[PDB]
């Protein structure tokens, strides 16, 4: 998807 | 509309060429603790902070992400209160040019932040918004338009060559 992490970073 | 109480600037280079200044207005009456953390990291007054760090992840029509002055790749950074600190207020909505805390789940703000360049309402209630771009949206445009490679890393480094508090 469109996310904004900090370590992993998902779809 | 939250009110702008302080402003900070970033002078940006892309592969070493100066590309201008972004000025960020901070919502210090609504998220004082988050705004303190950002100011102090911009002034560098604790002996560490944004100067010389990069925008390590840039997605066109979405956002630019930076603030990881420990590892330079999105896994690091730290607040002025220690590694991580709690979400201050999650009621302020995102909008184009919002400046917001990256995190890794609840109550894990550090130093990593993003500037959005389109609407991102699916982030609402999940990331603390604490500021907006009040000058240099043209410069923010250049950054979001650099060529990127693996996991959206700019090919030329996008550096905060200087920053501080106006």
């Amino acid at each position: 998807x469109l996310l904004v992490t900090a370590g992993l970073v998902l779809a | 509309m939250p009110v702008v109480t302080d402003k900070v600037y970033f002078d940006i280079t892309i592969g070493d060429e100066p590309v201008g200044r972004v000025v960020i207005g901070l919502f210090g009456n609504d998220v004082p603790k988050t705004v303190e953390n950002f100011k102090q990291l911009a002034s560098g007054e604790n002996g560490f902070g944004y100067k010389g760090s990069i925008f390590h992840r840039v997605i066109r029509n979405f956002m630019i992400q930076g603030g990881d002055f420990t590892n330079f790749d999105g896994t690091g950074g730290k607040s002025i209160y220690g590694t991580r600190f709690d979400d201050e207020n999650l009621k302020i909505k995102h909008f184009v040019g919002a400046v917001s805390m990256a995190n890794a789940g609840p109550n894990s703000n550090g130093s990593q932040f993003f500037v959005t360049t389109a609407p991102t309402p699916w982030l609402d209630g999940r990331h603390v918004v604490f500021g907006k771009v009040v000058e240099g949206m043209d410069v923010v445009k250049k950054v979001e338009n650099t060529k990127t490679g693996l996991n959206d890393k700019p090919k030329k480094a996008v550096k905060i060559n200087d920053c501080g508090v106006l």
